[PDB]
């Protein structure tokens, strides 16, 4: 109700304080601050959240002010919030304010504070932009907006390189996809006019009544800006890199901020995705592939935040596949309870490391149940709904719900992929904290009791449980294509998700229970190095990626070390001063040979006079 | 009316701290300052009290003032200052840069300091005067009078007369370069005045008469590669831009202020006015080798940035990137396009002063100019790396700036026109990333240990941080604001377009 834009203004505006702010301010004030831009935002959201509960769902639009205006090219700044745009506002505006609640304690004690603050108000600002925009370019402000944020919490720390050069990669993979997003929006205003979404959802049927070869350009090159900036094969590089971060901006970047925007951009366009069904069924075909790939990196590196990372790979790549089957609301169904686990899984992890005091390892640990349970029930809440598990889950519904509609769609190849996946969620969900906590301790992880981390810790406690899956997302604001629902059937792929996720859990649990010497065994068995180094380089992706344009762009700057074109067009300057230098060279002084110089200009001008 | 005036004040500025040198050395910054003051007072009250919303189908010749007066009568030359409504921006644009040229030389006093700014507003004020020109001998007096004074610039003041690096390299190029193109484009003003002599049967050099002459296909296509070779050496074009990096690398930033920021401006606005409207046949059959030459100026200047190891000379090839948009822009048949050129030109200007200025701070902070020399130095600066992040960044498409406006409706008209050479000029985008994170990189992020000299630093003065606050929200609001400028911009855009459509 007229306050959307505090959503925006109020994060944004603090950002700026914080950035002039620098380091100038004191510990407390600057927490407080740094907090109650975010706690502003959620609270105005949910003001109007429940105010769109009073609305009847019926979305609510705002034009501030025109941005640019050309007589054929209209861009206003507008925002629209409606069920699907409220529910990705839901998100964002809890969960970083639970994210940022507990940054509030984790921060303290090191420099660059305000400057953290200041980054990741922007962070969360670009975030809102995205979702709430109803301009396509507006949006677009969104994608590099949270893009360069990125960046900046990436390299956060800027005293070692390492962390400080990963963020790099990011950086150029992210504007590949922005160029590849930017592409479609050029081939959309030179077909349809118009970029809101709404009246581009109803003419784009009036306008192609003739040709439509040209709009599955438009939609694949779509498609390969949305796939990119979260996560995807055409260009998955970057989030093993983006660990290298502190523990709270891997939260934000992984869990539900950044990558929750691929997912928003299939999810709004859905009718421009149902003007082409193939261009939507590739989505699908690229999201299963994906599940293959993202699963068992998490089981090959001793890093807990690789972990972590290609877990939410996996994840993200199953909603591809659910907007592939035409289950939309569904899919954002898995978001809701997406977002509530991931956070606090990646978030608990970094509470553990501070206590582990520069360990970094998940072999040297263990019998950690006796340090401090409460790490240890964080974890187990997440590896629950993970896994698929029908134990008061939250996200099991979820995955029923949408294998459900994966096989009303009818494709059994999905369905397998949907099968392998549960198999393989269950696979990592218990076997890093089998290995990790449980063991033996020869170095002690010194366990920190707090009241500021204890809080938003029960609060992650009961909202990543089932308590928070009966919060029913709004969803029937938009009106979108109606998720197709199978009865008789949802008891047996219920039961099925249970047996494949107790079988993973009781794999993880004899791997646990064995000698592990079999597991040495086949991370010693020479295959098994082979198969571990080829997805060390990911099906060579990242090798490819590299190897296909990097050191030939390095080589071409190595040829441009010194400008060639200055050069090969000073050669009027060259030739003239040594054919001056040779003129001068050719006077001599000795009188004789100036008057022969006469004679020999008497007989040329003779010459020539008579040959005309 | 105004126009005599606001041309005339650069000049009389000149000579008036010339003439207070004798009574004082602490008095031509002050004075300076306040003559730069009265020209952007007439700059901004032609903007507020004309009217800038004026009709957008008014015909080609449409000026809110203009002057005329007879100078040379034998060949009708006169002096026809007229101001249109992008002139307009053009002016207001060098006062505001002529107001950081006298900023940055604050407390600078030397053997000779009226010396350095009876040039410094020469220099400014031959700007000016290219920008309000419709006479053709006008227009081309003012473009090679402001390019002597540089010269002196970059030869006195790169050093002062001790290495001899300073004048027979980078001052030469910087001359013969432009110069000689200069006599192209006059005796390609003399070819058409001539042909126009034959067809009517008088001598004039004005713009409206030699707008529509009657020319014989094959014969104006000579005239326009005429032109366009003048408009191509001062706007850093693919074959001949050798002069930009050793000019910005060698002058004074302030000198670099005046040689990057708004002399690059002036020959696109003559490809905008001077080139496109007299030969529209010629550049229609050009179009292509233009959009050629603007995709490799993208792609060769980023990768020239790319493997680059100073800062000058960084930004001077980011600059070869950037006018490629430009030329691509003005190369179409699109209102859209050349209204994005319009706003990434004024953004470009905005966008390098900052960045030059900062340079040179930094420079003096640190005596040092090698980029990899140094590194790691935010835990010792307290306001330069924050401010010169955020200029890197508004260099490349990010939007909030005006960079981002400005290059991608550039890429809207351009792929309405042709699709093929558009796909492939977007990827500059992404080279635009690769040498700005180089740049950040590799002055900003690391350790202060990198270089010996990273251990002891001074601090920043107020007024250097003044006019580099100004200039970091006057680029936010045209960012997100570019609305009234555009509106200011429409009619002379269209009307050089309709022409541009209708005269083929």
């Amino acid at each position: 109700m007229n306050m959307l834009a505090l959503t925006i203004i109020l994060p944004l505006i603090g950002f700026v304080l914080l950035a002039f702010s620098r380091g100038r301010w004191s510990e407390n004030v600057s927490a407080i601050v740094g907090v109650g831009s975010v706690g502003l935002a959620a609270l105005v959201t949910a003001f109007i959240g429940v105010d769109f509960f009073a609305n009847g769902e019926q979305t609510y639009s705002q034009p501030l002010w025109t941005w640019m205006s050309v007589g054929d090219f209209n861009i206003g700044f507008n925002l629209v919030l409606d069920g699907l745009s409220l529910t990705m506002l839901s998100v964002v505006t809890g969960v970083g304010f639970l994210i940022h609640m507990y940054a509030s304690w984790y921060m303290r004690g090191e420099e660059g504070y305000s400057r953290f603050f200041a980054y990741t108000n922007l962070f969360i600002a670009s975030m809102v932009v995205l979702v709430l925009a109803d301009n396509l370019l507006l949006m677009y402000l969104g994608w590099e907006g949270v893009g360069l944020c990125s960046y900046l919490l990436i390299g956060f720390y800027y005293t070692d390189p390492k962390n400080g050069a990963a963020a790099m990669k990011a950086f150029v993979v992210t504007r590949v996809g922005d160029v590849f997003l930017a592409f479609a929006l050029f081939i959309l205003y030179n077909e349809l006019g118009t970029l809101n979404f709404r009246e581009m959802v109803e003419l784009a049927p009036a306008h192609f009544a003739d040709g439509n070869n040209m709009l599955m350009w438009a939609t694949l090159m779509l498609l390969g800006g949305a796939v990119g900036k979260s996560a995807q094969l055409p260009l998955q590089t970057w989030l093993a890199d983006a660990m290298a971060g502190p523990t709270p901006v891997s939260a934000l970047i992984h869990a539900a901020t950044m990558v929750t925007a691929g997912v928003y951009l299939i999810a709004r366009t859905h009718g421009l995705f149902l003007m082409t069904p193939e261009v939507l069924h590739l989505v699908g075909i690229v999201g299963a592939v994906t599940l293959l790939l993202a699963g068992f990196a998490a089981l090959v590196q001793t890093d807990i935040k690789r972990v972590l990372a290609y877990s939410t790979m996996s994840q993200i790549g199953y909603m591809f596949l659910a907007l592939g089957v035409q289950a939309w609301d569904a899919a954002i169904f898995h978001l809701m309870t997406h977002a509530f686990f991931k956070a606090l899984l990646f978030l608990a992890s970094g509470s553990v490391i501070l206590a582990c005091h520069h360990e970094q390892n998940i072999f040297k640990m263990g019998g950690l149940r006796k340090s401090i349970p409460l790490v240890y029930l964080c974890f187990l809440v997440g590896g629950a709904a993970l896994s698929a598990l029908p134990l008061v889950t939250a996200g099991f519904f979820s995955k029923d719900e949408i294998l459900a509609g994966a096989m009303a769609n009818g494709h059994i190849n999905l369905m397998v992929a949907g099968l392998v996946g549960a198999f393989m969620t269950s696979l990592y969900t218990f076997r890093m904290i089998f290995i990790v906590f449980h063991g033996k301790e020869q170095i002690h992880a010194h366990a920190v009791k707090g009241v500021t981390h204890s809080l938003p810790l029960i609060v992650l406690l009961i909202l990543s449980t089932f308590v928070g899956a009966l919060i029913v997302p709004p969803l029937q604001g938009v009106l979108p294509q109606t998720t197709e629902l199978a009865h008789g059937s949802m008891l047996t792929l219920e039961i099925t998700s249970g047996v494949v996720a107790v079988v993973g859990i009781l794999l993880a649990a004899w791997l646990w229970l064995g000698k592990r010497t079999l597991v040495t065994s086949i991370a010693n068995s020479a295959p098994g190095r082979l198969l571990s180094t080829w997805w060390y380089n990911a099906w060579g992706f990242d090798w490819l990626y590299d190897k296909v344009f990097v050191k030939p762009f390095l080589g071409i700057a190595w040829l441009l070390k010194r400008d060639p074109l200055n050069s090969m067009m000073n050669i009027p300057a060259v030739l003239s001063r040594f054919a001056g230098k040779g003129l001068l060279l050719s006077e001599n002084g000795y009188l004789r040979w100036y008057v022969a110089s006469m004679s020999i200009g008497a007989v040329v001008v003779l010459a020539l006079l008579m040959v005309l | 009316m105004l126009l005599p005036w606001l041309i005339l004040i650069p000049f009389i500025g000149g000579f008036l701290c010339w003439q207070t040198e004798r009574f004082g050395v602490k008095v031509p910054r002050w004075i300076a300052l306040i003559t730069m003051g009265l020209t952007l007072a007439l700059s901004l009250q032609l903007w507020l009290q004309g009217g800038y919303s004026l009709t957008q189908s008014a015909g080609i010749p449409q000026w809110q003032s203009e002057f005329d007066m007879p100078w040379i009568p034998r060949f009708g030359i006169s002096i026809h200052l007229a101001i249109d409504g992008l002139s307009l921006l053009m002016v207001v644009l060098t006062g505001l840069l002529g107001v950081l040229a006298v900023l940055c030389s604050w407390k600078e006093i030397e053997k000779y300091q009226g010396f350095f700014h009876l040039n410094l507003m020469w220099i400014l004020g031959g700007v000016i005067g290219v920008f309000l020109a419709i006479d053709m001998f006008l227009f081309f007096f003012f473009w090679e009078m402001m390019l002597v004074p540089m010269y002196f610039l970059i030869a006195l003041w790169g050093h002062k007369a001790s290495d001899g690096k300073t004048r027979i390299t980078a001052a030469t190029k910087f001359f013969i370069y432009t110069q000689a193109s200069g006599l192209v484009m006059l005796i390609a003003i003399l070819a058409l005045v001539f042909v126009h002599y034959n067809a009517t049967g008088v001598w004039t050099f004005n713009y409206e008469e030699l707008l529509n002459t009657p020319m014989s296909s094959g014969v104006e296509y000579l005239l326009m590669l005429g032109f366009f070779i003048a408009f191509a050496v001062k706007m850093p074009v693919v074959p001949l831009h050798g002069w930009l990096p050793d000019a910005h690398s060698q002058a004074p930033t302030a000198g670099s202020v005046d040689l990057a920021g708004i002399l690059l401006k002036t020959a696109a606005y003559g490809l905008l006015r001077f080139s496109l409207p007299l030969f529209p046949n010629a550049s229609a059959e050009f179009a292509p080798i233009a959009m050629w030459l603007g995709v490799i100026g993208i792609f060769y200047g980023a990768w020239m940035a790319f493997a680059q190891t100073d800062i000058k000379r960084l930004i001077a090839y980011t600059s070869v990137s950037h006018m490629g948009f430009v030329l691509i822009a003005i190369y179409t048949g699109s209102q859209l396009a050349y209204q994005g050129a319009v706003i990434q030109m004024i953004a470009h200007g905005l966008s390098a002063a900052g960045l030059f200025i900062l340079c040179g701070q930094l420079y003096e902070r640190i005596h040092t100019r090698d980029m990899r020399m140094m590194g790691g130095l935010w835990s010792k600066m307290k306001w330069l790396p924050a401010l010169s992040l955020f200029f890197a960044v508004a260099t490349l498409g990010m939007p909030g700036t005006g960079n981002f406006v400005g290059e991608f409706m550039i890429l809207f008209g351009s792929f309405q026109v042709v699709p093929v050479i558009t796909v492939i000029s977007t990827f500059g985008l992404v080279f635009a990333s690769v040498y700005s994170l180089a740049m950040l990189h590799r002055a900003y992020f690391g350790k202060a240990k990198s270089q010996i000299a990273s251990q002891e630093l001074p601090g920043m003065s107020l007024r250097e941080l003044f006019m580099i606050l100004l200039l970091v929200v006057l680029l936010v609001l045209l960012g997100f604001y570019p609305q009234p400028i555009l509106d200011t911009s429409h009619s002379a855009i269209g009307n050089i377009q309709q022409w541009f459509v209708n005269s083929v």
